[PDB]
């Protein structure tokens, strides 16, 4: 049984700007201290079509991790809008945070995204092309979804 | 641009059918035959052929 | 005249179940493309299950798919939740 | 009422499934019994994401991508 369990995430600076930061205030707790590396990532889902267009924003490593209450601050780069299919461009998506030890996730945190303009006209006449500097990015942060996955620790 | 699921006239959904309600034993275990545990060596020896399938996929 | 006899056609899955558990799920208005896409996910869904439990029955040396074959299978899914425990 | 997804056909279709697997198998009743809970549960978990990925998109109307969305959440890759 796992020696790690997610006690919260924070969405932070949401909802935000398309190309701001991603900002995540993650709390944990360690049953049984781990001699080595944690590897958290958050990954924006680009295209519900594909898991092809997704992006890894950043990854932290954290460790060794001692027993108890923790928490690091994980904070990453908004997606590339190069990368994004303008059809999913508006509209919602997912942003996942995951954890791995010795390289199988264990968890997987997941909030859906909604990018919308802000701006009344926009909305009612989207450019075929989309403006990223014109959308804002709100994650509701109030329906995380907590996945776990049985991983051998050792 | 879509289906209702209500639904006036939603009542033809939750129609009890027998014949499509319940198993047929054509395919099942009756009533005796082996359903014998996987054991601990067995079960770590399947888990150790799937951990690598899903390697290689 | 010229009497007709029935062939045995259940295959799969009819809409009326897809719309029952989108309903169980609070759905209340569908697309018509959701019919195909809800029987392509319970295929793949069951198919990674089955694939497991069939792995888990071949090393029990037996031709019968147990019941712990399948919860040990499923517990290789991943379990959802609406919170953070803690 | 309860009903779901029928039983009769849920057998037939885990029978087809297993038969690419393995040739010639059999099930417990409860290994049936368990897919069917299982299957059914799993469902209705994506159907209820389903509504709420619907409702920030602001639409009454379910999608595909919304299901598409729903299994990314979870990390069906």
């Amino acid at each position: 049984m796992a020696k790690v369990s997610v006690l919260n995430v924070a969405v932070l600076e949401n909802p935000s700007p398309f190309h701001s930061p991603f900002r995540f205030e993650i709390s944990f707790e360690c049953s049984e201290a781990l001699a080595d590396d944690l590897e958290w990532k958050i990954i924006y889902v680009g295209s519900a079509e594909s898991e092809e267009f997704d992006q890894i924003l950043d990854s932290v490593l954290v460790g060794p991790v001692p027993a108890g209450r923790h928490m690091f601050v994980f904070q990453a780069d908004a997606p590339n809008p190069s990368l994004i299919p303008e059809t999913d461009a508006v509209g919602v998506t997912v942003v996942l945070i995951t954890c791995t030890y010795h390289g199988q996730e264990f968890i997987r945190v997941g909030y859906y995204v909604n990018n919308e303009y802000l701006n009344p006209e926009l909305r009612e006449n989207p450019p075929m092309k989309p403006d990223f500097s014109q959308l804002q990015r709100n994650i509701l942060a109030s329906n995380p979804r907590v996945t776990r996955f049985h991983i051998n620790w050792d | 641009d879509g289906e209702e699921l209500i639904g006036d006239g939603m009542e033809r959904d939750y129609r009890a059918i027998p014949e499509l309600d319940a198993y047929e034993a054509e395919g099942l275990a009756l009533d005796d035959e082996d359903v014998e545990e996987l054991t601990a060596s067995q079960r770590e020896a399947a888990e150790r052929a799937m951990r690598q399938r899903d390697r290689e996929a | 005249r010229h009497r007709k006899v029935l062939r045995d056609n259940i295959q799969g899955i009819t809409k009326p179940a897809i719309r029952r558990l989108a309903r169980r799920g609070g759905v209340k208005r569908i697309s018509g493309l959701i019919y195909e896409e809800t029987r392509g996910v319970l295929k793949v869904f069951l198919e990674n299950v089955i694939r497991d439990a069939v792995t888990y029955t071949e090393h029990a040396k037996r031709k019968t798919v147990t019941a712990m074959d399948v919860v040990y299978a499923l517990k290789r899914q991943g379990r959802t939740l609406y919170g953070f425990g803690g | 009422t309860e009903l779901l997804i029928r039983k009769l056909p849920f057998q037939r279709l885990v029978r087809e499934i297993a038969q690419d697997f393995k040739t010639d198998l059999r099930f417990q009743s409860s290994a049936v019994m368990a897919l069917q809970e299982a299957s059914e549960a799993y469902l209705v978990g994506l159907f209820e994401d389903t509504n709420l990925c619907a409702i920030h998109a602001k639409r009454v109307t379910i999608m595909p991508k919304d299901i598409q969305l729903a299994r990314r959440i979870r990390g069906e890759r």
